[PDB]
């Protein structure tokens, strides 16, 4: 087989997303945004790129003249978001103080690209993927669609907010776009970087890696700078959250996050992926059905966010456990204990105000004790650690209970991990590894399963790659099929192929489908060794772990002959071929020919079960030694000076 | 982008007269109808002033299907012979596509 693939002809790629209805794949890149079919054929290509511009210029040349010299620069797709409700694609770029694009869903027709007002500008930042966010909507007429979006700022504190809550109007031409949900002269639905904190720490900035909507909130995994850790730059990876229904922005929370493996620190997020656990992991992790989970990837230490270490660790957080750490922290500040502790935001530390309240998970923040930080860094449950080849990306999914995890590598490889801590095993075990861009093109965070969940689109700097979740047909034998362990694979006994339960016809029936190696087709023949000179010999066949064959069975010694068989007890009775048929095989191979006797099922008409069957030839031995002291039952005739199976064919008795 | 009806055509609508003093930095807001969103491989808008002395090329911004604006600039003609000079203006996009001007709207340079 070959891996279905889309190659990046000219430029680097940045983002990928899948349409839940169509399976169309949209692909953000530098200067380009593509629409692709499910099998990665090019469907449509939008030019978004090389634009005459300059990063230093505020409002970009379109609105005002800038004295700074302009040059043809690349427009990096910073963000990509599917707005199914308004049949379109939010395709947020850079290189125009970060103006956002709207492309129509089915043809990439530019519906709108607002850039007059200051809100239509998002950030000067030219870095890909340092931005993230979520689209959330209500029905038309009600409280309209909103976008929550984090971005870096590059020190342009007064131009852009790092985190914001913005409006999404139905008209793309409408000027109201990317305007804040509630703006006041006192408080706006945004969060800015304070100027005092940039004067103190020169180039502090918030880089937003992943983001997701959960229940009624919005989380972000972030990277920040040294503020109690002027000097050098060291980063701290944190979780952020907001209530969706909090125009005031009072719900903001921020806990440091990481995990440790045998006294080695992993504190830099590279990617995450919110998912389900399915019956398996849920049960022994102690969860309800609809309880969520967060797979993550961290690098070692707190050094070099620009170029992190190889040493990387896949951790785990249950959202119930992060919800408890946040509820526990709020029911703590509402006891008046300590300070808010959020360095970059509030430079002078304001204190926790005591008050009697019903602290719930439904709590959406209040006026005093305001935006607040976190003291106790939240530790995650480790799963798998790569030391020679850095993890880059992750996804996961529910399959028939068992929880499959996908992991990109710096090499261009994907790992297929069953997480088995909650499962019986000692620790979560790798099942399989696969190749995408072998030469060493790293996999990018945007790694999405298809809608049917049959494939997994894996993106690199330079190519998208349709990697199948299930491809058990690469497995040739029951023994290797169930040996790989990647849980989709079973041996469909009578078809003699390896594939999933829903793909094996009649699998539901007894012994027709094998799932543990012990169910494997095992076959034996009573007369294992039969002489060339014999003909139509009766043979008995014992087979175990096989479905009801009352449909009928034939014996085929190979693709040479085929004899009909009848069934009695737990045994199959068929005959050897005729001398007329046997010799056409044995001619040339001399001493003996080991031949794979199959069973051909009448229902399928495919050979499934095999045995070592021996066709021995005595006569061709031309000396006593070869004849008797060989490996077979052969008799030598002193006097005739010939080797044969029959005692009577000898000269006489003595 | 199909036009079947004459009222749906890309055209520039008039406002109360466009007054432009010579040697003064001014913006010139315009209204219009069904102004196209420039598509793939297509540039944006400009205002071209047909002054026999000097023809000025000023790039503009299309705000929506119904309003334009040439950017802060000053204009002149060489003569000092006539106080009130009406000037043919053409609104272009993607270099050479001139939008229709039915009322033949002019800019008065005074
Ligand atoms: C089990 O294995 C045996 C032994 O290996 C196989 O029997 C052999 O069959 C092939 C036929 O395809 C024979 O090969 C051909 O031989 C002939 C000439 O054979 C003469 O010389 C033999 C060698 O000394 C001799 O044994 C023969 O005598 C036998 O026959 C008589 C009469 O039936 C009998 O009474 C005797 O007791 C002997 O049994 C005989 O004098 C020859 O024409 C062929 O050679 C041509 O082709 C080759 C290849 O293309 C080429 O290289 C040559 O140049 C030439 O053009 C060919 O070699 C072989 O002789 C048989 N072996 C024996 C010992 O007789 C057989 O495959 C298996 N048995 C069964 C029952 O299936
Ligand atoms: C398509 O896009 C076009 C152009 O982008 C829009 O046209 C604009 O319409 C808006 C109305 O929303 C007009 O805005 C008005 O501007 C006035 C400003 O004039 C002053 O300007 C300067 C600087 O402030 C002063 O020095 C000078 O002396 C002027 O006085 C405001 O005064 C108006 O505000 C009033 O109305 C609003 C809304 O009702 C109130 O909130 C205020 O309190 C106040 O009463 C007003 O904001 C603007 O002039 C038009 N743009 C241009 C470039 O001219 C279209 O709206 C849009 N069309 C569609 C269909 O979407
Ligand atoms: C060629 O194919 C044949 C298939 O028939 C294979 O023969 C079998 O070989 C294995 C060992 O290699 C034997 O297993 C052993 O059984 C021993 C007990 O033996 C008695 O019971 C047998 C079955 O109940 C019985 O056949 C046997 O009688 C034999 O000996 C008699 C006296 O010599 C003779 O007259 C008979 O004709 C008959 O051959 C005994 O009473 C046991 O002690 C061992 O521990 C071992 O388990 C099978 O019994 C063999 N099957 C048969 C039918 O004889 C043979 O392996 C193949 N050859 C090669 C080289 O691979
Ligand atoms: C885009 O992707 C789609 C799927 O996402 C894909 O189209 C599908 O192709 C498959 C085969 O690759 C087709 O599945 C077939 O279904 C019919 C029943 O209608 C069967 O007869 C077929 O069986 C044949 O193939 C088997 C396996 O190779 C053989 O064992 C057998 O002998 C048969 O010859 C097969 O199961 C299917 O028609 C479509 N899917 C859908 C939903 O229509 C396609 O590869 C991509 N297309 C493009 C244009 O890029
Ligand atoms: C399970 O085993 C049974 C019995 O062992 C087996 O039955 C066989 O069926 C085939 C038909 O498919 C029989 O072959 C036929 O025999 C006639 C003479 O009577 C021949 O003329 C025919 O041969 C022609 O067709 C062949 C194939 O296209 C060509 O190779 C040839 O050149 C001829 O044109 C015809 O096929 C055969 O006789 C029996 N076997 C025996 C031992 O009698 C069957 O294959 C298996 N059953 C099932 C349901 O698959
Ligand atoms: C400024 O614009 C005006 C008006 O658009 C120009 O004046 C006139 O332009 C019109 C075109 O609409 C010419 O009318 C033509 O008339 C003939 C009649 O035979 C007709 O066949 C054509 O279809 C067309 O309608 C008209 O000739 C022209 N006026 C003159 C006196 O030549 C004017 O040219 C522009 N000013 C400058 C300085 O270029
Ligand atoms: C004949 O069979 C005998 C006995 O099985 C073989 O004897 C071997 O002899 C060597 C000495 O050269 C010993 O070291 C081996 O241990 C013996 N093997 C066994 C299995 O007993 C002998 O190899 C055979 N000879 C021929 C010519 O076939
Ligand atoms: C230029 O235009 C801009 C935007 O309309 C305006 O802010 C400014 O006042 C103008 N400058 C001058 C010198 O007229």
């Amino acid at each position: 087989p070959a891996f279905r693939t889309f190659v990046a002809s000219d430029w680097g790629l940045t983002h990928l997303v899948v349409h839940e209805q169509t399976g169309e794949v949209y692909v953000g890149a530098v200067n380009r945004i593509y629409k692709l079919s499910g099998n990665l054929t090019l469907l449509r290509a939008h030019v978004t790129g090389p634009v005459e511009d300059n990063e230093k210029c505020y409002p970009p040349p379109s609105v005002q003249s800038c004295p700074h010299g302009l040059g043809s620069t690349d427009n990096v797709n910073k963000l990509l978001l599917l707005d199914y409700a308004a049949n379109r694609l939010l395709a947020c770029g850079s290189a125009s103080q970060g103006i956002c694009q709207f492309l129509r869903l089915d043809d990439l027709f530019k519906l709108g690209e607002p850039h007059h007002r200051k809100e239509h500008y998002l950030s000067s930042v030219r870095e890909a993927g340092s931005m993230a966010g979520v689209l959330i909507a209500g029905p038309p007429g009600q409280g309209q669609a909103k976008l929550f979006v984090g971005t870096p700022i590059d020190g342009k504190s007064e131009y852009f907010p790092t985190l914001s809550s913005r409006r999404l109007m139905a008209n793309e031409e409408d000027a109201d776009m990317f305007g804040f949900v509630y703006q006041d002269e006192f408080v706006s639905s945004q969060l800015k970087i304070p100027s005092d904190t940039l004067s103190k720490f020169p180039a502090f900035d918030i880089y937003y890696v992943y983001s997701f909507r959960s229940e009624q909130f919005v989380y972000y995994l972030t990277l920040q700078l040294d503020t109690q850790l002027a000097g050098e730059h060291f980063f701290t990876s944190k979780i952020v959250r907001l209530c969706v229904n909090d125009p005031k922005f009072y719900s903001y929370v921020e806990f440091p996050i990481g995990c440790e493996q045998a006294g080695v620190e992993y504190r830099l997020v590279q990617d995450a992926y919110l998912s389900r656990p399915g019956q398996a992991l849920a049960k022994q992790l102690g969860l309800a059905e609809d309880e969520e989970v967060l797979f993550t990837v961290f690098a070692q230490g707190q050094k070099n966010r620009v170029k992190p270490p190889k040493e990387s660790a896949l951790c785990l957080f249950t959202l119930r456990a992060i919800k408890e750490k946040i509820k526990e922290r709020i029911q703590s500040c509402y006891r008046g204990e300590g300070k808010l502790s959020l360095p970059w935001l509030l430079n002078k530390e304001l204190g926790c105000i005591n008050s009697p309240l019903q602290i719930d998970d439904d709590f959406c923040g209040q006026d005093f004790n305001q935006p607040l930080g976190g003291t106790v860094t939240i530790e995650g449950t480790p799963l798998f650690v790569d030391k020679e080849d850095g993890l880059t990306a992750v996804a996961a999914y529910d399959y028939q209970g068992r929880t499959v995890v996908f992991a990109g590598t710096r090499s261009g490889r994907i790992r297929k991990i069953l997480v088995d801590l909650a499962n019986p095993s000692g620790r979560p075990a790798l099942a399989y590894e696969s190749v995408v861009a072998q030469e060493g093109n790293p996999i990018l965070r945007d790694l999405v399963l298809s809608p049917n969940r049959q494939y997994l689109y894996a993106m690199t700097e330079k190519q998208v790659t349709q990697v199948p979740v299930e491809s058990c047909v690469q497995y040739t034998s029951c023994e290797l099929c169930l040996g790989s362990r990647d849980p989709h694979c079973g041996w469909c006994v009578l078809h003699s192929i390896c594939s999933r339960q829903d793909a094996c016809e009649r699998a539901e029936e007894p012994q027709r489908f094998a799932s543990d190696l012990l169910q494997c087709v095992q076959l034996t023949v009573q007369p294992r060794n039969v002489s060339v000179t014999m003909s139509q010999v009766p043979l008995v066949l014992q087979a175990w772990n096989v479905p009801d064959l009352s449909a009928g069975v034939n014996c085929s010694f190979e693709d040479f002959t085929e004899t009909e068989s009848i069934l009695e007890d737990g045994r199959i009775h068929c005959h050897s071929p005729s001398a007329r048929e046997v010799a056409p095989i044995t001619q040339g191979q001399g001493d003996q020919r080991v031949v794979k006797l199959y069973l051909k099922s009448k229902e399928t008409g495919k050979k499934f079960a095999s045995v070592d069957f021996v066709f021995y030839n005595c006569s061709v031995h031309q000396s006593c030694l070869a004849c008797v002291n060989g490996s077979f039952p052969c008799h030598w005739c002193k006097y005739r000076h010939v080797c044969t199976n029959n005692a009577a064919d000898c000269a006489f008795l003595e | 982008g199909r036009v079947n009806m004459s009222e749906d055509c890309p055209q520039i609508l008039p406002s109360t007269h466009i007054y432009v003093p010579v040697g003064v930095v001014k913006p010139i807001t315009l209204a219009a109808r069904n102004l196209p969103q420039p598509q793939s491989g297509q540039r944006g808008y400009e205002c071209l002033f047909h002054i026999p002395g000097s023809p000025a090329r000023v790039t503009a911004l299309r705000f929506n299907s119904s309003s334009l604006q040439c950017q802060n600039s000053s204009y002149s003609y060489e003569g000092n012979d006539v106080s009130d000079l009406p000037v043919n203006l053409s609104v272009v996009w993607n270099g050479n596509f001139v939008i229709d001007n039915p009322q033949n709207i002019q800019a008065h340079l005074y």
